[PDB]
């Protein structure tokens, strides 16, 4: 079905008292006082505005931020360096090298990922099949240099070691839907 | 061996056609010049135009010659109407990026390239 | 009654669409009558053009007359009958009936490759 | 246990306004071309 | 545990440090190398070896779907303890 | 009537941070005057209400 | 999906085009307040970017990003709807139109407008046909075609709304069009509320 | 939400509409951020028995498009047709069918 | 009744077969393949010399009506001779169909332009010139619409690399915007993302 937005049935015709109202529309500028009154009733409103950074806008356990390397609570690394991160990474944004460790763990020796180049979709951590990789809800890490966004193993450990106690509650929070 | 012609249906009227941009090019260069503000001279600019009709004067295609004819039409365009910039103009003289040299000891010095 | 206004920009209300139906329909047969007997195209065209004006005789009635002729407005009729009279004189001017100019490689529309 | 699912409740949700709603506001034309020509009329005497 | 070169940089826990010689280091003049303290080799190191009584064990990590995927590892070398492969628990089977 | 009660509101909230220099001091940090619940206070000394 | 020859759930389907309808009104949103922006005034921009934040929150509450998603994949979607969102939308989408009537208030009668918009950039049908206009472009224009009427997909051919034309094809006739179909979204918006279906969310083939 | 009766009724009178029913300013009414855990049901084919992948193979099913006419392959009084028969006029809308 | 098949309706395929014959026997001149597809498409396969009355016979016929070009586009196939598939996708808005229409070229023929058919035509073959190389016939102004000023190259071929072979930036010496010879801090990592095995036994190609 369809309707018409601006077409107009049959006519009005003509009368005096229909011809006065236009008249003092177009003379008295109706539509524009009642453009000033909602204005009006606007500035007499409540302002939407936040107090940033004392009040901070709300969010989901889904929010996909800053980037981490989590553990099991023993304290070991999650990560089994397998590189599905890697490999669904859309970006190329995951650079992986691994070898065996000194107890013969299959574990990573370089795990980067250059945020300059990461598109922030969570495939990585959709992906991880262990909860390694994750992204934790901080949105606050700007830098002055482009630098500090170029993230290895030990600043993404260091940002899980950091978020933990965040990350995990988002986690259980969420783990059900996914 | 027998296509359909593009433009041309032999070299002579493609070298015709090639004679015509390098007149249009030729007059273009000195208001080019005068209207972008380049450092460079109206010899330079010549000079780099006969120097990329040389480096296409190897063929003898005349549909590639008359692709060739269309392609420096339309940058002729881009030049005429002012939509190449001064670095579009300038990226012709490639004088910010040094040159590999030709001789093997250097290509042997600088690394595996050959 | 006459129609206020087809509800379409640009297309102007015919005031006889019947007689202008009529004659776009004519000329476009005569038109089909120069081409080959064996035209495909003009055997189809004569068949659309016969049962178009075929309705437009039958109907007096603009409204019946586009809901017998399924073609939106009578006015968006009479623009694909003069629409289809040009494509008649360029069909002709084209000769398509003609067999296939060339045949294409053997593996021009093989997918996958 | 239960299948909990982000749904509708069993009752429905409530009408939701959709339509173009203007006030409809303001004097007659009458009215107001009385009160301009009554503020001329005292203005001048 | 975080260890220091004889240049004074801390050794990572994937062994890297740079040379006395390499020129790399001017990156952490005037600024820091980071280095995750807590080494996770180490910290599965310091876990006891569960003692359970079947031939197979089966571990998923803990947490259930909020760990590794499920694995089961064979207990039958009474001179080795059996290593999950994943979250690096030990198991061993309890003869007695 | 209200503007009487929206006027107490104000001068509770003048002075229900404290003193005058705990009045400026979330005045000119915070851009902010109201009084909310305080639901605790980290380690580190930031008040969360 | 027509690719691979499967089919999404009926509540995925359902998501989507809910989504879909969520994304119309801001994507309608963005368009009539820029061009009133455009024109000269900025005060509706300002309050339907504080309805586009709202919708913001409800893209972050299903994908964790509040305009890049990925929630629509082939074969349905990425995750289900975390527990109160429906609730959320409803209580958006019930006092969304109040927010439009503002928007029209401000905009539409206003004779400043109506210079600015009317018998400007006026196309005729046939020449938007021609130069291969689609949506809000042919219906302004007069053109009685709508994808989800004509070849529906997903549950549009389950929902029921009206479709917006325009008479005169100018731009006046296109911001109606777009006023009037952000409304037939918000329409949209609460039937597919009502008959959300439960089930699964991706299609059942590993 | 805190707005004083004579400024509630000043924006009303200067809106036109009753703004307080309809607030832009979410106060109570939204769900709460904790939410109880989910149970999200399992697809169709979840189920132990009569569920071989073959009868529910629909990437497979995918065939080649069927030539109609080839100039290779076949090596070439019925009425005119159409791709489809003609789009039905759509009906005026009973709902609001003018602004 | 499978829920994770799409459904499937017959009437659309036969239509379609029906009105791929017609437009076949009415154009035997230029038409060299008609095909409907398991998704109930329609493409029709033409000789390059016949776009033009192909494109207005639909355009104009009375019982075709594709009044609507969807859009106009080119494929890289760098194996067969004329590795550029030209491919015109068209909307009826009378019938409420759509329909694709394919032709062939190399880099050296150029195939005529539907400037005077359609008038998207003109920005849909600035793009595929620019993208392909693919010259087209009687345009009215036929450029570059995408790429940079004195970008050379077509992008959008298959032999030319993701990359590119230039990459801009600014140099102070010169005070301008500079283009080098391209090097990545990190090279593109290609995958080898093939199974081994075959997944679909209905296109398997015969052995040579
Ligand atoms: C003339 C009107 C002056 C303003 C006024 O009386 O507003 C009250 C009140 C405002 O109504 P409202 O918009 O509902 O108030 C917002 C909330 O409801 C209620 O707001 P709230 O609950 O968020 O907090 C309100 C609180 C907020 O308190 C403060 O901001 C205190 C600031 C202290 C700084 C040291 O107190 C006030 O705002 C009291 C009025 C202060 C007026 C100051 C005028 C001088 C400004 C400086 C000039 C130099 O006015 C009226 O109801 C009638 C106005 C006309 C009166 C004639
Ligand atoms: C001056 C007005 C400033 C703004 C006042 C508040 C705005 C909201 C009022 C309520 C509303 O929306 O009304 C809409 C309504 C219009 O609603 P409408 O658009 O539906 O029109 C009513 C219907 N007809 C067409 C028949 C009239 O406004 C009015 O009824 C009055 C508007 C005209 C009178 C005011 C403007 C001209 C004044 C000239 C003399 C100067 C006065 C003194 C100035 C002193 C200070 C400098
Ligand atoms: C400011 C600077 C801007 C510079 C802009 C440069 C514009 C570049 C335009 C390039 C146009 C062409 O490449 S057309 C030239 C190619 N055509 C041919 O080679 C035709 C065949 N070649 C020949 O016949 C050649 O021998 C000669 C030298 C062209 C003619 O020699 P004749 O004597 O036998
Ligand atoms: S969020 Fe996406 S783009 Fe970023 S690292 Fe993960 S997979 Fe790569
Ligand atoms: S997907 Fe997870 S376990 Fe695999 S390499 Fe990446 S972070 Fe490590
Ligand atoms: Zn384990």
């Amino acid at each position: 079905t369809y309707k018409y937005v601006n077409k107009k049935e049959q006519e009005s015709e003509v009368d005096m008292k229909s011809a006065t109202d236009n008249a003092a529309r177009i003379l008295m500028w109706t539509e524009l006082i009642r453009g000033l009154g909602m204005t009006l009733s606007y500035l007499f409103r409540e302002p939407a505005t936040i107090n940033y950074p004392f009040e901070k806008g709300p969010l989901s356990p889904r929010f996909r931020g800053e980037h981490a390397l989590r553990r099991y609570p023993s304290g070991e690394e999650r990560c089994i360096a397998c590189k599905l991160c890697e490999a669904i990474c859309p970006a190329q944004a995951i650079t992986i090298e691994a070898e065996p460790r000194a107890d013969g763990s299959r574990r990573t020796t370089r795990y980067d990922i250059d945020m300059t180049k990461c598109i922030y979709c969570g495939f990585c951590q959709e992906a991880c099949p262990v909860d390694a990789i994750v992204e934790g809800p901080n949105f606050e890490f700007s830098t002055e240099t482009h630098e500090e966004l170029l993230y290895n193993k030990e600043k993404l450990l260091n940002n899980g070691d950091k978020w933990e106690a965040e990350i995990a509650a988002n986690i259980q929070a969420d783990y059900l839907y996914r | 061996t027998s296509v359909k012609p593009i433009f041309s249906r032999d070299l002579n009227e493609a070298k015709r056609r090639v004679r015509e941009l390098y007149r249009a090019w030729y007059r273009e260069v000195p208001n080019t010049v005068h209207l972008m503000q380049l450092d460079i001279t109206v010899k330079q600019g010549r000079d780099k135009v006969r120097e990329m009709f040389m480096k296409n004067a190897h063929v003898t295609d005349p549909r590639v010659v008359d692709l060739l004819v269309i392609k420096g039409k339309m940058e002729l365009q881009e030049t005429i109407k002012v939509w190449k910039q001064r670095t579009h103009v300038m990226r012709f003289f490639h004088e910010t990026e040094t040159p590999r040299p030709k001789d093997f000891l250097s290509k042997f010095y600088m690394g595996h390239d050959p | 009654l006459l129609k206020k206004t087809t509800g379409l920009v640009g297309l102007a209300v015919c005031d006889t669409p019947h007689e202008r139906l009529t004659i776009l329909y004519t000329k476009t047969l005569d038109i089909l009558k120069h081409f080959p007997k064996h035209a495909a195209y003009r055997k189809y065209t004569e068949q659309i053009t016969n049962e178009k004006l075929d309705m437009v005789k039958a109907e007096p009635d603009v409204k019946k007359l586009e809901a017998l002729l399924q073609g939106g407005e009578v006015e968006e009729v009479i623009l694909q009958a003069e629409k289809e009279l040009s494509l008649a004189r360029k069909m002709l001017k084209w000769k398509p009936w003609e067999p296939l100019v060339e045949e294409p490689p053997a593996n021009q529309w093989k997918w996958p490759i | 246990s239960k299948v909990k699912q982000d749904m509708p409740p069993p009752g429905g949700y409530g009408p939701i306004d959709y339509k173009r709603n203007l006030p409809r506001r303001g004097l007659s034309g009458y009215s107001m071309f009385a009160v301009g020509i009554g503020a001329l009329i005292f203005g001048y005497w | 545990g975080v260890q220091v070169s004889p240049s004074g940089e801390k050794i990572t826990h994937t062994g890297q440090v740079y040379d006395e010689k390499d020129y790399r280091r001017v990156r952490f003049v005037d600024r820091q190398k980071e280095v995750n303290e807590n080494f996770a080799i180490d910290l599965i190191a310091q876990q006891p070896v569960n003692e359970v009584e079947h031939r197979i064990i089966a571990c998923d990590g803990g947490g259930g779907a909020l760990g590794h995927p499920k694995v089961y590892i064979n207990l039958d070398k009474e001179t080795k303890t059996g290593t999950c492969g994943y979250c690096g628990l030990q198991f061993k089977q309890h003869h007695h | 009537m209200e503007l009487v009660e929206v006027l107490k509101r104000g001068v509770q909230q003048v002075t229900g941070h404290g003193g005058l220099r705990g009045l400026l001091r979330v005045f000119f940090r915070a851009n902010d005057i109201r009084i909310g619940t305080l639901v605790g206070e980290d380690k580190y000394g930031n008040k969360y209400y | 999906e027509k690719l691979l020859n499967i089919q999404p759930p009926p509540r995925a389907q359902w998501i989507r085009v809910l989504f879909g309808e969520i994304t119309r009104i801001l994507n309608h949103i963005m368009a009539v307040t820029t061009h009133a922006l455009d024109i000269g005034a900025m005060t509706p921009f300002f309050w339907m970017f504080e309805e586009r934040e709202k919708m913001f929150e409800f893209y972050e509450r299903v994908s964790g990003a509040r305009m890049h998603a990925a929630y629509i994949r082939p074969g349905g979607v990425h995750q289900d709807l975390p527990l109160g969102l429906l609730d959320d939308i409803y209580e958006f989408s019930k006092n969304f139109s109040l927010r439009i009537d503002e928007v029209e208030e401000m905009l539409t009668n206003n004779r400043i407008w109506r210079n600015r918009t009317v018998d400007i950039g006026v196309v005729t049908a046939e020449d938007a046909l021609n130069y291969g206009f689609s949506g809000v472009m042919l219906r302004g224009s007069g053109i009685q075609w709508d994808l989800r009427k004509t070849q529906p997909y997903d549950v549009y051919d389950q929902v029921e709304f009206d479709v917006p034309i325009g008479s005169r094809g100018d731009c006046y006739d296109r911001y109606l069009c777009r006023v009037e179909e952000m409304r037939q979204s918000l329409r949209i918006i609460e039937q597919c509320l009502n008959k959300m279906p439960p089930g699964e969310i991706k299609v059942d083939d590993a | 939400a805190s707005a004083t009766r004579v400024i509630q009724k000043l924006r009303n009178w200067a809106s036109g509409q009753d703004l307080q029913a309809k607030l832009q300013l979410r106060y109570q009414e939204i769900a709460k951020r904790t939410q109880p855990p989910p149970k999200l049901p399992v697809g169709p084919s979840h189920k132990l028995s009569n569920n071989y992948y073959c009868t529910r193979d629909g990437r497979r099913e995918v065939v080649p498009p069927s030539i109609i006419m080839s100039s290779q392959k076949a090596l070439v009084e019925k009425k005119a047709v159409t791709p489809a028969p003609p789009m039905k006029r759509w009906e005026l809308s009973k709902d609001q069918p003018y602004l | 009744k499978r829920p994770t098949v799409r459904p499937r309706s017959d009437v659309t395929h036969k239509q379609l077969s029906a009105f791929g014959e017609y437009v076949a026997e009415i154009l035997p001149k230029y038409v060299q393949q008609v095909q409907v597809s398991c998704l109930d498409e329609l493409e029709i396969c033409i000789h390059p010399d016949g776009v033009i009355p192909t494109l207005t016979f639909l355009r104009d016929h009375t019982n075709a009506q594709f009044k609507s070009l969807a859009d106009l586009t080119a494929v890289d196939v760098p194996t067969r001779q004329n590795r550029f598939e030209i491919v015109y996708n068209l909307l009826s808005l009378r019938f409420n169909s759509r329909i694709r229409v394919k032709t062939y070229a190399d880099e050296l023929t150029p195939i005529d332009s539907i400037v005077s058919v359609h008038i998207a035509a003109n920005w849909y073959e600035r793009e595929v010139w620019d993208m392909f190389g693919v010259f087209f016939f009687n345009h009215p102004d036929l450029r570059r619409i995408l790429t940079d000023y004195g970008f050379e190259g077509h992008p959008f071929r298959k032999d030319f690399p993701l990359t590119g072979y230039v990459e801009l930036r600014y140099d102070d010496e010169v005070k301008r915007v500079v283009a080098e010879p391209v090097e990545l801090a990190q090279e593109f990592r290609k995958f080898d993302l093939n199974s081994p095995w075959e997944a679909f036994p209905a296109y398997r190609q015969p052995p040579e």
